[PDB]
């Protein structure tokens, strides 16, 4: 775990996710997918204490998933996104929290808008036109302050997230192994295989 | 009404003995102990034709070294088989060896009791535990809802064991083969069976201690079919 | 009759019928005898089948090295009972490094039994037993009822025509009891007071159980071909 | 040992009557009379002190009984079901009420949460339903003076008048002829012991009549002085001389 | 808590709660299942006592469990809410540990064991509900469908019928439908349970819902006049 | 603050040949600098050729021993007197030990 | 010991029915008539009171209509004490659904739920069933305007116009006569009223002894209002249909 | 009619196992008697012993709760003793978590409060007794509070019970007609024993010796029971008069 | 009617019939009695000799509570057990809390207050025993007779059983013809005899005699059983009076 980004743009929600697993002195694998899809036009990427992090998205993609066969219904991003967050602020005051922390990027089919939510281990959410957890967000929330427009295209949120991954990669002390991106817009979710 | 776990002035149980009756409207089962194996068949009795009779499970595997056959209520089955098979593998992770034929239905004859007002009321369902272990080599159980179980060395339950049971009693020695036994469960089940015995309608099994339990093919059964009308017709 | 409904009812002559019901269950089991000597205490079971294809119900269940019992009624209740004498068998055992008394094991069982018969839901035991035993007061013999009644005796015999034996061993009383130091012999008088018992079947080699404790002997049972010797 | 009964002793019988309601409801039908008659400053509950002997001190059995500092409670039916009701009531007010808000409930939700006691009564394992019908009299900022009627069912309904009991057939046809929307609380006053009078049969004075109200704040029954906004109790209990002196002017 | 045996044995060797739970799904509507040789059809009788309905927002006949299985019923209606659940619930946590949906075969075999767990536990009456569970294992193009019922036994079936006048189009399936050579196509299945419905029915405008399952959590709902279609067509090759 | 270990010494050695075992153990028993006793035996004989030792914490070693013997006696009354094999009574004390894997028996366990 | 006292309350008849669910639609049959009836523009709510007082105070008054939240509603017909156990029941519901996902709850959610628990008192617990029958008038943003009903077997079903209570046979008859699709809000007002005054026990239909309710979309712009009519109100609209 | 059985209400309204209950309290055959002076609060109850094997000493149906507050049961003993308990432990209780003794009319309503869920709740029984405290409280003076079956209590001037209870009642109640007051207007208690004893004898018709009679009395900050002794001197001084 | 057929339902008499079926398994049993003496108390009860196979002197049935309360019971002894049971676990209570041994009135109240509990509810049965208990403690020698109802008196004698008439009868008599008081020895010498008379109602099987006693003199204040001389002299006693 430890890098994973968010960029909404005019049409889409984009989310970047480190590929690097690293226990003690050894990356024990490198192209790991730090994140679930909740549902069709939801995809949540996550952060954390080892084990907690997949136990709980899993969790998490479950119930999201028990909910849309009940109803035969998608749940708003906004719906979700609540959802995670109170089931992280109990956990807080649990004997044993998650230390967990997510990103939910979703495409509201009934607003046609993108959607994204940053989510800590705490229960803090915040919607956000761009968002990151850890050390990534003291880089590349600066570097968005000044590069980001709201009306960009996906192309050009893509070539936006570029330009953090090369300046994470040139600053950060760890080797994260790259990034595995993922866009969700109104088509659903799919991943760009070269990055 | 009355009490579930109520004396008859005769000193049983009233609903252990109404369990029973219910074991009498179940579909046959015969079990053959032999020292070459243990076999076990059963009558499956699809109750409509468009019924897919090979989704008809009234065998069941324990273990390796146990097998299980059923009669009566087949869906009270369910908990004592999951049972069965937890004490077994239980048992085996515990003491690192295979789990005795008569300590397995002991266990399972322990569960037959545990009702009152625990569940609601007896099993109404009869179970024939055949296996082989190392210490009393091949062996057959029949597991009733009373919470007793008596050794066999053949046994028939259903509603067609009284009149299989004294068949079995004057066919059965203790020199029997496998073969033997295979062809006298298939020759005795046609008997009692209401309609005509082949391989959809009947099931035949065996419990070895080389090979271990075995549920037997369509094909398989259906050679031994044949093998056994053709012996009949031969004299 | 309106009294019988469950065990928590006394009829209007102060009767418990679910218990007497229960009683009821013992005189239907087969025979087994008890009977003592000042050295040793045996018992002698007749095992009942299903049929000829059956194996024979097994009557005696050993409780410890010193103490054991046979049972007459429904086995499943036996089971029971034998398992808890079992545990405070073991309990005196482990914590108090004493083997139990055969008085107290009797004590035991019948507050065990008559907590049964006193509550709502609940029902009696449906079996009698017969405990022998060896302890630090010698030989002793114990007889079981489901009512919660027990009582020592030097000779006694329940289930299905008892009272023969139970004839016999009221007319042997002062031969049997002095028979010390000779297992053999206790244990014929013990085979011949359970074959006034007897009707149309008689003892054969898979259907005789016979267990024996005493000053020096653990609490054995014998089946099969080890009870020929005594046919 | 331990409650078995945990199953319901109250069902429908197959022509969808519940048994124990309407056998509650007869008990409460042989309970002595009591009514309630609502004014448009204030509200006037009254009944029958009947004494089981003379000898017994009619004055430690309190039939009307305040819940809360504004609100008043009167039944018909059996006492011993009244007396643990009005423990309950009162004690709820302040758990489910005052303990969280900080002051005292309106009349229509304590009464709220008096039907549902006796509703859980009708449908919990092992329990007959409550025996007596309440008329439960109160005043609160946002709804003003109110008055309303509570049977074993749990049913509660809001009257401008009326009376439950032994003789509340007559009792209330007489309260429809001299009930108007412009009495004032003296005036309720006048028509309670007037209607009052017919049921009873005995002597009919103070100490044979219970009688309150729910009206003005009352300053000198507070307790204490110094706080503006705490104004006082608008229930009072009408003293056994203050009930003869409108019996002479009757 | 409440204990009381309300499933037990009479004399005769009967549990009669079990068997007066089957006289109510005898009373329910009558659902049908046919499978074919790369579908399974469930189709579903309405009763035409109800007008004014709502058809939109009305809880359908046959219920999703996964997105490639699903479940129909007959007997009582709120009873089946709760098999439904469950089953639902338990189709996720099959997921979530086992890292693959359920079989048919298993889901059948989880929601007949609660069925059972009902006939055997204090404090409780049987489901009043008999159940056809059909679709297709995960990567597998072999169609399975399986029927349950209040006691708990459960059976996989070519084609099968439950609910009133069952008995009626069971008769009919048992020599239209052929093991040997089961409907090849799609619409000959559906046509076959259409016409299995038309023997009991009554008209066929709004009384009958068919579902189509195929492999790789392919469900989809027919509307009235794709049914309607059938049924014209049906008629017009009986009057011969 | 209570420390419920303790250590009791000495030291215990099992040798296995092809048709016989031995398993051998001092008498001393001691805590600190102190001698608590001369001869108190630490190697017991468990039922069914069964040796055992458990050294360390005498405490927890005389009750993993009193526990297994006692496992023993209820292997026979439970599977009709059937003989626990070396390899059952070896995986049988694993359970035993594992049970208290969060508030261990402080001993070197050997049969 | 207590068996002897067990009315067996959750078992099956001989023909397959649940005695006390049936024995509680009986119930329920006496109980005052409520109408639903749903336009493309709202829902109508009208309630019948139960034989009333002329000393019973009617504007403070709540019998058979309920508000549940913002954009649900009930009508009653059976035990008004059942009825509210089962009604606070529900607004908690709704809250827990509002405070875990920040949307208001879906209609058919709410009365799935709340006939879920209907169904436990059928099959566990040895407990009375709750003698109450609801129609639920409400709105979401997925289906729009519905009408639901739940009855003590905790089956529930989706309406375009539904009576319970008394006299449903006849009310659902002239129901099922004058209603049609493309119905405006005011006609079904006037269509609920209608219906009522026909189907009555009483010799006449008036203000003092009527609930009645609508949810329109008559607010200002794409949002939904409950009006929980007043007395006044209720006088008005029956003099302008022409009832009285 | 299974509605006579447990405490639910019959088809006119009525608990039938309450009314039992209240036939139970006369089993005993004994009359009890309660009268208030100026500084105190006597009570006296009738005393049979029938066996001769019985140690007298032992009889008694007279209670101490508190130290303040006495209690005489009408009824059979078991059930009595059952509620002497009960009425002693929650004395005891009332005392430590309230700081102050516990009045004679507030432990009335107690238990009349645990009488009336037996009539509520069907696995508990009524008790078959009627319960009379006595006391000289703190604020309220001498009082007199009885309890039934039924969860009623109320207080009284005086009062009697028993199966000759009304024969008693009026004639107490011709005596606080004649003499216009509430109580027993006597200084000390020893008279207003003598009182309670001369008119149970003129009801009742009946000459008692030392151990016909049992004799219980409230002064203020204790209550206290009579030996033989104590009462054969109380006889002793009627009869001299 | 159908009053009698649960426990704790009061008849229209206001009579708990169940408790009276109890009282009737009691009156079948076999005779015990207690006599209070000068410093304690003694009991004695009729053990019925079923058969020769009996073991003499050990089927004991007079039970100790604490160390200075005895206890006998006739009617269901297995209900008489359980009654000694928490007699014991009530009076390990009050010893561990209270320090002191309970007195006599004190142990009387907590067997009083449990057997009253089994008439309060349908769901458990009456004690189908009458116990005959008691002891010395720091206010003398106290002797007990409790019923299934729960209802229990002091007494000088007590007697209960099938021969319990017989046996008050002879019990009036020695509270008659010593009215200062019996001595220890003396009452175990008459306690054998009013059984001996006692079994006149029960004379088809003969019978065992069994005698214990707790006395301040005697004893130490403790209980014990009378066995060896002291035992064979109070059946010689009772003999010579029957003859
Ligand atoms: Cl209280
Ligand atoms: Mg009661």
């Amino acid at each position: 775990m430890d890098i994973i980004l968010g960029i909404r743009v005019q049409d889409s929600v984009i989310l970047a996710s480190s590929k690097a697993v690293t226990r003690g002195i050894s990356v024990l694998k490198d192209s790991d997918d730090k994140t679930r899809q909740l549902s069709p036009h939801t995809l949540m990427s996550f952060a954390g204490e080892a084990g907690d992090t997949v136990q709980f998205a899993e969790y998490i993609q479950a119930n999201i998933q028990l909910y849309s066969i009940r109803e035969d219904y998608e749940l708003s991003p906004q719906a979700v996104s609540s959802f995670v967050r109170q089931e992280l602020a109990k956990s807080i005051r649990s004997r044993r929290p998650y230390q967990v922390n997510v990103l939910i990027g979703g495409y509201d089919k009934k607003k046609n808008k993108p959607e994204l939510y940053q989510i800590d281990y705490l229960g803090t959410k915040v919607e956000l036109p761009y968002g990151a957890h850890g050390y990534s967000g003291f880089y590349t929330f600066s570097l968005l302050d000044h590069h980001y427009r709201p009306d960009m295209t996906t192309e050009e949120g893509l070539d936006l997230l570029k330009l953090c991954v090369q300046e994470l990669e040139k600053r950060m002390p760890m080797d994260f192994k790259g990034v595995i991106v993922k866009i969700v817009d109104k088509d659903g979710i799919r991943q760009v295989d070269d990055f | 009404d009355r009490g579930v776990s109520t004396f008859s002035p005769e000193g049983r149980l009233f609903q252990v003995e109404y369990s029973l009756e219910a074991i009498k409207l179940g579909s046959t089962a015969i079990g053959i102990a032999t020292k070459e194996g243990v076999v076990l068949g059963v009558e499956k009795r699809a109750t409509s034709p468009l019924l897919e009779s090979d989704s008809i499970e009234k065998i069941v595997e324990i273990d390796r070294h146990i097998g299980c056959a059923m009669s009566g209520l087949t869906a009270d089955a369910r908990s004592m088989i999951e049972h069965a098979r937890t004490a077994a593998v239980t048992h085996n992770l515990y003491y690192d060896e295979d789990i005795n034929v008569e300590s397995l239905t002991q266990s399972v004859c322990d569960l037959a009791l545990r009702f009152g007002e625990l569940m609601s009321r007896p099993f109404g369902v009869a179970l024939l535990i055949a296996g082989h272990d190392a210490d009393d080599g091949y062996q057959l159980f029949h597991a009733e809802p009373s919470g007793t179980f008596y050794r066999y060395n053949a046994k028939a339950i259903g509603s067609g064991s009284e009149g299989a049971q004294a068949e079995l009693l004057n066919e059965w020695h203790s020199s029997l083969t496998l073969k033997e036994a295979e062809l006298l469960v298939l020759k005795i089940l046609k008997q009692v069976m209401e309609e005509k015995l082949d391989e959809n309608n009947a099931q035949l099994s065996c419990i070895t201690k080389q090979d271990g339990f075995k549920i037997y093919d369509n094909e398989k059964t259906a050679e031994l079919i044949k093998e056994l009308k053709e012996k009949e017709a031969a004299e | 009759n309106n009294y019988d409904g469950d065990t928590v009812t006394f009829s209007p002559t102060g009767r418990l019928f679910q218990v007497e019901y229960a009683l009821e269950a013992i005189k239907q089991g087969s025979v087994t005898v008890g009977l003592r000597s000042n050295t040793h205490a045996v018992l002698v079971a007749l095992k009942r089948n299903a049929d000829e294809l059956s194996s024979y119900q097994k009557k005696i269940i050993k409780c410890d090295e010193h103490m054991g019992l046979s049972l007459a009624g429904l086995a499943p209740d036996a089971r029971v009972l034998s398992n808890y004498l079992r545990q405070q068998c073991n309990y005196s055992s482990l914590v108090f490094n004493r083997k139990l008394a055969v008085e107290r094991a009797g004590h035991l069982l019948c507050d065990k039994a008559q907590k049964n018969t006193q509550s709502y839901g609940g029902r009696p035991y449906g079996v009698g037993l017969l405990i022998i035993g060896y302890d630090k007061s010698g030989a002793h013999l114990l007889e079981f009822q489901p009512s919660g009644n027990v009582t020592e005796l030097y000779g006694t015999a329940i289930g299905a025509r008892s009272q023969g034996a139970k004839t016999y061993l009221e007319r042997t009383l002062d031969t049997f009891i002095k028979i010390d130091g000779n297992p053999d012999e206790l244990i014929k008088a013990g085979v011949e007071a359970i074959s006034q018992s007897l009707r149309d079947e008689s003892l054969t080699v898979d259907n005789l159980s016979i267990a024996i404790v005493g000053k020096d002997t653990p609490f054995t049972i014998y089946d099969g071909e080890a009870v020929a010797k005594y046919i | 040992m331990t409650d078995r009964y945990s199953f319901s002793l109250t069902t429908f019988s197959p022509s969808g009557k519940l048994g124990q309601i309407d056998y509650a409801l007869t008990a409460v039908k042989q309970g002595v009379t009591s009514l309630g008659i609502k004014a448009t400053n204030g509200v006037v509950i009254a009944t029958e002190k009947k004494s089981s002997s003379p000898l017994a001190m009619s004055e430690t059995l309190s039939k009307v009984s305040l819940l809360t500092p504004d609100i008043g409670a009167v039944y018909s039916g059996m006492g011993p079901d009244y007396r643990v009701l009005v423990d309950k009531s009162r004690k709820v007010a302040h758990t489910s009420y005052k303990r969280i808000y900080g002051e005292y409930p309106p009349t229509k939700l304590l009464v709220s949460e008096v039907a549902k006691i006796m509703q859980e009564a009708t449908q919990s394992g092992g329990v007959r339903p409550f025996g007596v019908s309440l008329l439960i009299a109160g005043h609160d900022e946002f709804n003003g003076f109110s008055l309303y009627q509570v049977d074993p069912s749990g049913s509660y309904f809001p009257w401008k008048a009326t009376a439950i009991g032994k003789g509340s057939v007559a009792a209330k046809t007489f309260l429809e002829k001299r009930w108007n929307d412009e009495l004032e609380l003296e005036d309720a006053i006048h028509i309670a012991l007037l209607t009052l009078k017919e049921s009873v049969e005995g002597e009919f004075n103070g100490d044979t009549i219970e009688l309150a109200i729910i009206g003005d704040e009352n300053p000198d029954l507070l307790g204490y002085t110094g706080i503006p906004t705490d104004k006082g109790p608008r229930f009072r209990k009408l003293t056994s001389q203050e009930i003869n002196d409108r019996l002479e002017a009757l | 808590g409440y204990d009381r045996a309300l499933s037990i044995f009479s004399p005769d060797g009967h549990i009669f709660q079990v068997e007066y739970a089957l006289e109510a799904v005898k009373r329910g509507t009558c659902a049908v299942g046919v499978k074919g040789k790369n579908c399974v059809v469930l189709g579903c009788e309405r009763r035409s006592t109800l007008k004014l309905q709502d058809t939109r927002i009305t809880p359908s006949k046959v219920s999703k469990i996964d997105s490639h299985v699903v479940l129909s019923f007959s007997g009582l209606n709120a009873d089946s809410r709760i098999l439904i659940e469950k089953a639902r619930v338990e189709a996720q946590s099959h997921r979530l540990t086992l890292e693959d949906p359920v079989t048919v075969e298993y889901l059948t075999r989880y929601v007949a064991g609660v069925q059972q767990r009902y006939t055997q536990s204090g404090g409780v009456r049987p489901f009043g509900v008999s159940t056809l569970i059909a679709g297709f294992d995960p990567r597998d193009d072999e169609p399975k469908l399986y029927q349950t019922e209040p006691s708990g036994i459960y059976s996989s079936w070519s084609a099968q019928t439950i609910g009133r006048n069952s008995k009626t189009v069971r008769e009919f399936l048992e020599k239209n439908y052929d093991r040997k050579e089961p409907p090849a196509t799609v619409e000959e299945c559906v046509k076959l349970t259409v016409r299995s419905l038309l023997e009991v029915v009554q008209t066929g405008a709004k009384n009958i819902e068919i579902t189509v399952v195929k492999p790789d959590s392919d469900i989809v709902a027919l509307s009235s006049e794709e049914i309607n279609q059938y049924v014209t067509q049906i008629e017009q090759e009986k009057q011969e | 603050q209570f420390n419920p270990y303790g250590d009791n010494g000495g030291t215990i050695l099992g040798i296995a040949g092809e048709d016989f075992a031995v398993l051998a153990g001092d008498t001393r028993n001691i805590t600190d600098y102190s001698i608590n006793s001369r001869y108190e035996p630490k190697v017991f004989d468990c039922g069914d050729n069964i040796v055992m030792s458990a050294n360390g914490f005498a405490a927890d070693g005389d009750a993993l021993v009193k526990r297994f013997k006692n496992s023993v006696k209820w292997y026979h009354f439970d599977h009709n007197d059937k003989k626990l094999s070396i390899n059952s009574a070896a995986r049988n004390i694993q359970h035993l030990l594992y049970g208290k894997r969060f508030f261990p028996y402080y001993v070197h366990t050997i049969i | 010991g207590s068996r002897r006292y067990d009315s067996r309350t959750t078992i099956f008849s001989p023909e397959g029915r649940l005695y006390q669910v049936e024995y509680a639609l009986e119930s329920i049959s006496h109980a005052g008539t409520a109408i639903g009836i749903m336009a493309s523009d709202g829902i109508v709510l009208a309630a019948e009171r139960k034989v009333t007082s002329t000393l019973l105070e009617q504007d403070t008054s709540t019998e058979k209509l309920y508000k549940l939240n913002d954009k649900i509603a009930v009508a009653v017909a059976g035990l008004t004490a059942d009825a509210e156990i089962l009604i606070n029941t529900a607004r908690i519901h709704a809250q827990n659904y509002l405070k875990t996902y920040n949307e208001d709850i879906p209609v058919e959610i709410l009365v799935r739920r709340l006939s879920d628990i209907k169904q436990g008192y059928t099959q566990h617990g040895g407990l009375r069933p709750f003698g109450v029958s609801f129609i639920y008038a409400g709105y979401d943003d997925r289906y729009g305007y519905q009408l639901y009903t739940s009855n003590p077997s905790g089956n529930y079903t989706g309406w375009k116009a539904i009576s319970v209570g008394a006299n449903t046979s006849a009310a659902q008859t002239l129901l099922q006569m004058d209603y049609k699709d493309d119905m405006k809000v005011d006609d079904a007002i006037e269509l609920a009223l209608k219906t009522l005054s026909k189907t009555t026990d009483s010799s006449a239909l008036t203000y003092d002894r009527l609930e009645f309710a609508t949810i329109r979309k008559g607010a200002n712009d794409g949002e939904v209002y409950q009006k929980i009519f007043k007395p006044q109100e209720i006088k008005d609209i029956l003099v302008k249909t022409g009832i009285t | 009619g299974y509605d006579r059985h447990i405490t639910i209400f019959s088809p006119e309204g009525r608990l039938y196992q309450v009314e039992y209950a209240f036939k139970a309290t006369n089993q005993t055959n004994i009359n009890s008697l309660a009268v208030r002076g100026k500084d105190c609060t006597v009570v006296i109850s009738q005393k049979k012993v029938p066996d001769k094997l019985l140690d007298p000493t032992t009889v008694s149906y007279i209670f101490c709760i508190s130290r303040t507050i006495g209690m005489v049961v009408n009824g059979p003993i078991p059930d009595a003793r059952n509620a002497a308990l009960r009425a002693k432990a929650e004395a005891a209780e009332f005392r430590y978590k309230y700081g102050y003794d516990m009045p004679c009319d507030v432990l009335a309503k107690r238990m009349a409060n645990l009488s009336q869920i037996y009539t509520q709740r069907a696995y508990m029984r009524p008790l078959g007794v009627i319960l009379t405290f006595v006391s000289v409280d703190e604020e309220l003076g001498p009082s007199i509070y009885k309890t039934d079956p039924a969860g009623y209590y109320v207080g009284y001037k005086a009062t009697a019970t028993g199966p000759k209870q009304q024969e008693i009642t009026t004639n107490l109640e011709n005596h606080f007609k004649k003499s216009k007051i509430d109580h027993i207007n006597e200084e000390s208690w020893e008279k207003v024993v003598e009182f309670a004893i001369t008119h149970m004898i003129d009801a009742l018709g009946t000459e008692f010796s030392k151990n016909d009679l049992e004799v219980g009395v409230a002064t203020k900050d204790k209550f206290f029971t009579l030996s033989a002794e104590n009462i054969e001197e109380r006889l002793v001084a009627i009869a001299e008069q | 009617t159908g009053y009698d057929l649960s426990n704790s339902v009061f008849s229209p008499d206001g009579r708990n019939f169940q408790v009276e079926y109890a009282v009737k398994a009691v009156e079948n049993g076999t005779t015990s009695i207690g006599i209070k003496c000068n410093d304690g108390v003694v009991f004695a009860v009729e053990k019925l000799i079923t058969s020769k196979l009996l073991v003499p002197q050990k089927n004991v049935k007079i039970q100790v509570v604490d160390r200075h309360i005895g206890c006998v019971y006739s009617g269901l002894i297995p209900d008489g057990r359980h009654l000694v049971n928490r007699g014991r676990e009530e009076a390990a209570s009050f010893k561990k809390l209270y320090k002191t041994p309970i007195p006599i009135p004190a142990f009387a109240d907590r067997l009083g207050q449990y057997v009253q509990a089994h008439t309060l509810y349908n769901s458990v049965r009456p004690f189908g025993v009458s116990t005959i208990f008691g002891g010395v403690d720091k206010n003398g020698a106290h002797l007990y007779m409790l019923e299934p109802s729960g209802s229990y008196w002091g007494y000088k004698g007590a007697a209960t059983g099938k021969g319990r008439q017989s046996a008050k009868a002879e019990l009036e008599k020695l509270v008659d013809h010593h009215p200062e008081g019996l001595s220890a020895r003396e009452a175990v010498k008459q306690a054998a005899k009013i059984i001996y008379l006692a079994h006149e109602d029960n004379k088809e099987k003969d019978f065992e005699l069994e005698i214990s006693w707790c006395s301040l003199s005697e004893t130490n204040g403790l209980h014990k059983f009378v066995k060896g001389d002291l035992l064979q002299e109070a059946i010689d006693f009772a003999q010579k009076e029957i003859n």
